[PDB]
């Protein structure tokens, strides 16, 4: 969920 | 009182960031199911919608205090809830419309062309039940909520404590329904209820998304692959 955990981060 | 009335603002403050109300947005308009160009708007503008519903998600008390894994594994399961949601609360009945962020705005056949197919009388209904309610912001935005942190998604790794940070959602709710809407007092039961409504919907168009990726002609967006 590469995206994802940037996003929350 | 005083904690309760800090949590609503938060949750108010965070809907309101991260989605416009319909009275703000300048609206402008637009032989096969789905019609490939309003396919291409339409999930462009869900990309957006959904990298929006996290940063909301941020914001929640507590929603990061929770382990990455469960953070994720709340986002995918309440994405097309809080997306069907959103949209529907964009609805304008005299014209039988809904408007998107950018303030695209579709009539019903448009919608259906754009991907809702089968399920567009369905999600219109549930819009036309969520207008008598008269939902404002901090109530739009803690129903997202309470539908975001729900303790029995599959695959949660401390559902207690998902449950335990729902619970003051569900109060700050009923409190604010009470001194808001006195003359409306089985308002809270019956916006929970929504949220019932909701899932099934949501579960029909999780269904959707099957046919919708051997119709589209290339690839879901990347985001929406992950959260789908
Ligand atoms: C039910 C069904 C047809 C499978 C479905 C529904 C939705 C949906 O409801 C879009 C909500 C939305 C979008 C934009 C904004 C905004 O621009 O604010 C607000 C709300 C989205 C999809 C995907 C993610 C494109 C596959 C699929």
């Amino acid at each position: 969920h590469k995206i994802l955990h940037r996003l929350l981060q | 009182t005083p904690e309760v009335g800090e949590l609503i603002e938060k949750v108010r403050k965070a809907h309101q960031e991260t989605f416009p109300a319909l009275c703000q947005l300048g609206k402008y308009t637009t032989r096969v199911s789905l019609d490939i160009d309003l396919w291409d708007k339409f999930s462009e503008l869900s990309t957006k919608c959904i990298i929006k519903t996290v940063e909301f998600a941020k914001q929640l008390p507590g929603f990061t205090t929770l382990t990455i894994a469960d953070q994720i594994t709340l986002l995918k399961a309440a994405c097309l809830d809080i997306l069907i949601l959103r949209i529907c609360t964009r609805y304008t009945p005299e014209q039988d419309t809904m408007t998107f962020s950018d303030g695209l705005t579709l009539n019903r056949t448009q919608m259906h062309h754009a991907g809702f197919g089968p399920l567009t009388d369905l999600v219109f209904a549930f819009a036309n039940q969520l207008l008598p309610l008269e939902m404002d912001d901090a109530e739009t935005g803690l129903l997202s909520a309470i539908c975001l942190i729900c303790g029995d998604r599959q695959d949660l790794e401390q559902p207690d404590r998902v449950d335990m940070l729902q619970e003051p959602l569900l109060e700050a709710l009923k409190v604010y329904v009470r001194k808001r809407r006195p003359s409306r007092p089985h308002m809270f039961p019956k916006m929970l209820m929504k949220i019932t409504d909701l899932r099934s919907i949501s579960a029909k168009g999780a269904e959707r998304v099957i046919t919708l990726k051997m119709e589209i002609p290339g690839s879901m967006p990347p985001l929406i692959q992950e959260m789908l």
